[PDB]
RNA sequence: GAGCUGUACGUAAGCGUUGAUCCAGAGAUUUCCGAAUGGGGGAACCCACUAUCUUUAGUCGGAUAGUAUCCUUACGUGAAUACAUAGCGUGAGGAAGGCAGACCCAGGGAACUGAAACAUCUAAGUACCUGGAGGAAGAGAAAGAAAAAUCGAUUUCCUGAGUAGCGGCGAGCGAAACGGAAAGAGCCCAAACCAAGAAGCUUGCUUCUUGGGGUUGUAGGACACUCUAUACGGAGUUACAAAAGAAAGUUAUAAAUGAAGCGGUCUGGAAAGGCCCGCCAAAGACGGUAACAGCCCGGUAGUUGAAAUGGCUUUCCCUCCAGAGUGGAUCCUGAGUACGACGGAACACGUGAAAUUCCGUCGGAAUCCGGGAGGACCAUCUCCCAAGGCUAAAUACUCCCUAGUGACCGAUAGUGAACCAGUACCGUGAGGGAAAGGUGAAAAGCACCCCGGAAGGGGAGUGAAACAGUUCCUGAAACCGUGUGCCUA
RNA sequence: GUAUGAGUAGCGAAAGAAGGGUGAGAAUCCCUUCCACCGAAUAUCUAAGGUUUCCUGAGGAAGGCUCGUCCGCUCAGGGUUAGUCGGGACCUAAGCCGAGGCCGAUAGGCGUAGGCGAUGGACAACAGGUAGAGAUUCCUGUACCAGUGCUAAUUGUUUAAC
RNA sequence: UAGGAAGAGUAGUACUGCCCGUACCGCAAACCGACACAGGUAGAUGAGGAGAGAAUCCUAAGGUGAGCGAGAGAACUCUCGU
């Protein structure tokens, strides 16, 4: 799968928005995505030195609209600093 | 449905019985159509973003098509309508005017 | 298996009567041999009903 | 549909990837909170399903 | 042919007479699990190998294909052991699993109950488990039925008939043929015999392959001769051998056209209703429309319509074809089977005088001057040739699609379910399993003022109705309250 | 569906008191002081289990055996970062599956090679910081384990270093 | 050791290292008991005075005041003291 389906969407919020100055991004990336696969699908994107790449992986919360309830959808959040020397993802 | 947005209307039935206006929408999916100073309401709107002041509306409702039907254009009487295929296309034919209507 | 090879002797079932007829369940067997018999060229130790083997079959 | 079928099926591969990427940028917009004509992403997500059925047929 | 982005209000952003949304036919894409089949596994997860390509300075990473087991068949390699087999590998074909809780064929097979107890018997070859299919299955072309004469493959329906029979002769079980109908259709091998080939050496012989012949009963065939036909004619993919193709018509899957009252008047919130006048009808079926409509709308009778796919019929094409007679030297006509003893089962028939068919084990024929049956058996007579195979229709059922019908139900009824139902809930699990319909014609769903934090109210307004205000048509009884006429320490 | 028993039994082991604050409303919510309780536990970690109950901003209809401005309750947004920790890509016990195979009316049973299966064996990281929620995971400092490329010189060639 | 072999080590630099779990409760109001239930729930650490001791009484670090109250001080019932 290309590189722009394995990345999904940014992540802003007020934890992510936090570490923007600090060189970390938070992005949305397919569940079966590696920790390998992101490193590349960036460097081939943005263009810049990624250094390292952290994952984690969120279940589905139970929203209840009504009387019909069911399972938010399932997310897999991937957090990636790029090195000194590369360039600044714009990302505002 | 044998009216579409545009036509002029002469209504049949209802309290509103003997008044002329012209179509301003059309809804096939309930078979219903709305026609300018054709029954009119009352809406008691609470102020928010769209007009903000509030108060009551004098809006149109729509009614049933069947209490519609159409006059000819030139003549200027209700009549009912026929379809004549001509010019490699389909036509509204009054049947008492005998005329195209389009 | 269990079963003749050449012919279709298999096991088959019926009833054991006895004395005032109170009807039991058995069973009939049959006379199934293990011998070495030629089945494509190849020898082969396979059942072989006794009635069957008692005239045309080489051992 | 026939508005691209008089292509040599090389450049076809440049409107796949050209098209592939404005759809990234739509929802990485959209994401944000920058993107003011959200009925664009459908159009062009269409139109990438277009060019690939044109591909797939001339191979049969 | 003018609106559209579902349920689903509504916001934003858009698309359509360069013909969108929509309907029908044909294609394309089709993640993961699941027979799951590269290995593993606790369902939707983990871990690989062999090739080709791709990326990086390289490790790392990515893209495509193949890699399960069994059966059949060819090739190659190859042990004890010399040849060879077993085994090993590759190549090509087929299978696996599901269900429509229905119908039917086979293997295995109860008990409760009845007999007013109970064991033979009945319930019953029923319930259930397992295997095999098919749109149907099974049966099927006489070793038949029957008797003063004959019929002529099978299946199903009416009668025969609760008859003849079986039965601790108890409870009970219970036929068939003739007769009347629906549908009707007949064929292919084995064997002698001829020809070719091969192996053994059965040593010029017999045992295997193929082709040609040939299949029946007052016997037929091989064998001898006469006659004719080598496509003149005949048949066909539903049996009789099998594989395709063209054209025409017809049907199913979208649709089109389609007559006649805006008639006057009364009540009313609204006319389709009452009164008085007209019209169409191959159309007075059904539904909607502010109340009961043939003439307001969608339509109905009638008449048209198909680019594409599928079905059905016909023709053409294609393919394949020897059948009549007279002599009867000799030869052939389904062997460990037909029957018999022993032990069981099915036949309406429970061992009984027990004919008929089947199973397990022993014994074990004749073969054309021959053999079987006609309810033990012998003789005469009559009918018929078993121990190989195939076969449409009349018959049984409905998970489904289309068009309809009911002196069937109308929300405690009708499916468990008219409503986000096998859901909520219960149980570790198999499993059990609910309650819950109605505002109004149209949201016109109460602007605004007052009390209150809010809920909730009293006015005002919409509405025919608000005493129809989001469990909202109608609103009984139990039950809970307020006021009063008569009585009561 | 609604009564009688009836405004009756009960309100599930335990020490609270006062002063300020918020609020429409305070014995029950926040803050302060005094007092009392457990202290081989009523303290600190961590498996099984539960699956959002964790944090922030709003709410008081229902739930809380009273009250509520409060909550493990309602609504909307957030939150879990590993080469070194535990488990896979390592290993096997009990046990389970099982190509061929043996047995058996059908279904299937037993079992070899082989493979799964931790409650066990082997295996490289420590100290500090973090006022909304993560810390051997993020940050600072200092290491270790396996592997690759690039330089540096050294060394070896088919009685064949390694 | 059988075998495989033209490449090998050492030093110095830079670079690479996958999947799953990580919140929270966890002798409890979040687990098993229909309940915000006097019951049950493996393992590690578990201080001081007196003491042989993880017994016993009072305390440290740490955590709590128990989700109905106030006011009278009858019979009777229960748990205690003479
Ligand atoms: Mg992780
Ligand atoms: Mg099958
Ligand atoms: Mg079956
Ligand atoms: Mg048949
Ligand atoms: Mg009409
Ligand atoms: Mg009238
Ligand atoms: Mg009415
Ligand atoms: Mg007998
Ligand atoms: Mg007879
Ligand atoms: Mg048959
Ligand atoms: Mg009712
Ligand atoms: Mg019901
Ligand atoms: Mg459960
Ligand atoms: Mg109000
Ligand atoms: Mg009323
Ligand atoms: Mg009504
Ligand atoms: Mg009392
Ligand atoms: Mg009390
Ligand atoms: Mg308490
Ligand atoms: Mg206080
Ligand atoms: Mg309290
Ligand atoms: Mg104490
Ligand atoms: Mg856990
Ligand atoms: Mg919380
Ligand atoms: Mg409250
Ligand atoms: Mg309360
Ligand atoms: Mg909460
Ligand atoms: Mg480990
Ligand atoms: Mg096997
Ligand atoms: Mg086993
Ligand atoms: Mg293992
Ligand atoms: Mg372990
Ligand atoms: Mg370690
Ligand atoms: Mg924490
Ligand atoms: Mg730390
Ligand atoms: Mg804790
Ligand atoms: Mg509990
Ligand atoms: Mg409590
Ligand atoms: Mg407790
Ligand atoms: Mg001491
Ligand atoms: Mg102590
Ligand atoms: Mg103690
Ligand atoms: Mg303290």
């Amino acid at each position: 799968m290309d590189a722009r389906d394995i990345i999904k969407r940014p992540v802003v919020t007020e934890e992510s928005t936090s570490i923007l100055d600090d060189k970390k991004y938070t992005f949305e990336v397919d569940t079966r995505a590696t920790k390998t696969q992101v490193k590349y699908a960036i460097e081939e994107i943005f263009d810049v030195k990624v250094a390292k790449v952290n994952v984690m992986n969120y279940k589905g919360k139970l929203k209840r609209m009504g009387r019909y309830a069911g399972y938010t959808n399932k997310r897999r959040k991937a957090i990636v600093t790029v090195t000194a020397d590369s360039k600044e993802i714009q990302f505002f | 449905m044998h009216v579409k947005k545009g036509d002029k209307v002469k209504v049949i039935t209802g309290k509103d019985k003997g008044k002329s206006g012209k179509v301003l929408a059309a809804f096939p999916k309930k078979d219903r159509v709305l026609i300018e100073g054709i029954n009119m309401v009352k809406k008691h709107t609470k102020p928010s973003n769209i007009n903000p002041q509030g108060g009551i509306l004098n809006v149109e409702a729509p009614i049933h098509v069947s209490n519609v039907m159409l006059i000819d254009p030139k003549t200027g009487e209700p009549t009912r309508v026929g379809y004549e295929v001509k010019g490699d296309k389909k036509v509204r034919v009054a049947k008492k005017s005998g005329e195209v209507i389009d | 298996a269990k079963e003749c090879v050449i012919t279709g002797r298999k096991s088959r079932s019926g009833n054991k009567r006895s004395h005032a007829m109170n009807s039991s369940k058995r069973t009939w067997k049959a006379n199934l041999q293990k011998v070495r018999i030629l089945v494509n060229g190849k020898p082969k130790k396979v059942w072989v009903s006794a009635r069957a083997l008692k005239s045309g079959k080489v051992e | 549909a026939n508005d691209i079928r008089d292509l040599s099926t090389t450049e076809i591969q440049d409107q796949e990837k050209a098209l592939k990427e404005e759809l990234f940028n739509l929802r990485f917009q959209l994401a944000t909170g920058q993107l003011e004509n959200t009925a664009r992403i459908r159009e062009v997500r269409k139109a990438i399903a277009r060019m690939k059925t044109i591909v797939r047929e001339r191979e049969l």
